């Protein structure tokens, strides 16, 4: 695999495909990159931080079971006695299966930076006009294993939200695949922007994607990491109609249940991609790139 | 075309119930 | 009513469970700071890594987190089964179920220590050079204890330095860190205290390691007083583990014997929180010598 | 006191595992030259040979700083 030979300068391994551990090299480009993005923030957007973690009953009722249930990670732990514990505990002593003692939480790995979004920006009542912005952040989680640079299970995600009227949502989607490609640009990046659907699960799944890519409710940035072939997704913008407006009962300034839509930018894709480009020596990387990420 | 009907999801959904899937033949 | 609860208004935002909250700009900008000033004080030759909040499994299970805490261990779990399987699941849930009954574990868990992975790391290397090394270590934790009290966190960031050599390349690094920590937090303009203490062994078996560990002094906390000056609240530890995970991962000293280790950890959630309790939520307001070193002008 | 004999005899034979030392009544247990593991199989052998077990709220620093300490919990 193409990407293969950054490994050694940008990641440890941890001993799982798809998580690593990053050197100060490799985090001092997702910083740079996470710094540029901020910088790019329209007026009026309110940045929250989420922690790794999400309500797995949120998570439920936002409808994930339906489109992913193959890629959710579950926490689980042992909430038995001290009793039952100590078996599990004894049964791993002797080289056993302690795990069966487990049960799950009522929390989940958030496998998207938006989902908490939503209940708190619900809980505020009606929109105001023009809709609501966020900025949001969180390490997430995917069950897919692999080799590949490209495709880790834990991985950093930053988007920018916008919940409002369809226009509102259609208007912020439009600024930000110009203004993404735009920041594409200046990162000396090549790539392409097209229609894209979510990998849904099933047989379902695989038709629900067909309608969402019929329906232009998806735009990727693509990036050849591997082959020009099968670029990777770096970036993606996404429109969810009502979906959530009417799942938390979001109404916008009309009264009606709200739009929402977000753009999303993996931050390790992003800085794989940079290193793939430019090489792991900074110093060599071109002035006008270094100048944008202020090196 | 076939999607500009007004023909969403669910409601594709149910085409595929009533009558290899790729984003050409439909 | 807790004495930290006011906080929560401009520090936090509820995410439907205790102990796991959204960070608003105000919290997470002091975070950043203290984790800039944290730097700065990093020893020349230390060696930075960043892990994500997972780890193997297998690596935590062999580092014997289970024999000591196995009631705060997070694991992963996922529907690992056939498509009917999980299809099955979904519907289950779909008809008022529990869709839970289908999940199998992961090889993966939730870190509850950010110097975990470190071991295994150091010890691919080979045997360690002579004076040992030094890592900087960040990783997002997981305690499964969930709480109300906003300097008890079910989720949350602890930055460690970390130390791999023989005793005395340990303790030296720990001394020279008990020091240097307290000049921090009282530059940070923190009251508090560094006392001996013990974790939270598991069990009557555990209830003893404890009494152990306090008795060799072999923990040292920065306590700062949030809720009272009765039970302080630990913002920062100072560990010695002897060789335990030098045996555990067969990492040998110079000298060739089994490596000590030792870590400096930082709670980064209970020292933002620290900071806002002491001084407050209007950073204007903070002293100047607090805001001149954290560089917020 | 049979049990400051045996405490010590017991307490010796787990010090008896590459190591040697002496052992007095007023003396710290941790100076003596017991580790964790130690600590948790003396626990085991006095529980073990005066037939009772000793209650959660009892194993603390004090009860096990030293001989006499210990003798002093049974
Ligand atoms: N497994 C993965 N590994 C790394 N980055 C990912 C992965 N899955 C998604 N991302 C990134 O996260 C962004 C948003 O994901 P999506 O919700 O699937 O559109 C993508 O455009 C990718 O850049
Ligand atoms: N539940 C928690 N919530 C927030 N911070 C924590 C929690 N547990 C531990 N920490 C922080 O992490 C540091 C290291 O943890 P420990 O390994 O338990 O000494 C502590 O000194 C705290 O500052
Ligand atoms: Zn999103
Ligand atoms: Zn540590």
């Amino acid at each position: 695999d193409p990407l293969d030979h950054l490994a050694d300068k940008l990641f440890h391994s941890m001993g799982s495909d798809g998580v690593y551990a990053r050197t100060a090299l490799y985090e001092s480009i997702v910083e740079r990159l996470a710094a540029l993005i901020t910088s790019h923030r329209e007026a009026g957007t309110e940045a929250l931080r989420f922690p790794p973690v999400m309500s797995r009953a949120q998570l439920e009722k936002s409808g994930y079971l339906k489109s992913f249930p193959n890629l959710l990670g579950c926490v689980c732990g042992l909430h038995g006695t001290e009793r039952e514990i100590n078996a599990a505990v004894s049964r791993f002593d002797a080289g056993g299966d302690w795990t069966t003692s487990l049960s799950p939480a009522d929390l989940v790995l958030s496998p998207a930076a938006c989902y908490p979004v939503y209940p708190i920006a619900a809980s505020r009542g009606p929109l105001p006009k023009g809709g609501l912005r966020f900025d949001v952040a969180a390490d997430c989680f995917r069950r897919e294993p692999s080799k590949h640079l490209d495709r880790l299970q834990s991985f950093r995600m930053r988007e920018y939200v916008c919940i409002g009227t369809p226009d509102d949502v259609s208007d912020f989607r439009e600024r930000w695949m110009v203004r993404a490609q735009a920041i594409a640009r200046d990162l000396g990046l090549t790539f392409r922007v097209d229609y894209a659907s979510d990998p849904f699960f099933g047989r379902v799944g695989q038709m629900k994607a067909v309608s969402q890519k019929q329906q232009q409710l998806k735009f990727e940035l693509l990036i050849p990491l591997r082959s020009e072939e099968q670029p990777t997704a770096c970036m993606s913008f996404n429109y969810h109609r009502e979906h959530f407006g009417t799942t938390w009962g979001i109404q916008d300034a009309n009264g009606e249940p709200a739009h929402t839509g977000c753009v999303a930018f993996g931050m390790d894709r992003l800085a794989v991609a940079m290193f793939h480009t430019h090489g792991t020596d900074l110093s060599a990387w071109p002035a006008k790139v270094r100048d944008i990420l202020g090196l | 075309k076939l999607v500009d009907v007004g023909l969403t999801s669910m409601d594709m959904v149910n085409l595929m119930l009533g009558v290899e899937i790729t984003p050409e033949n439909f």
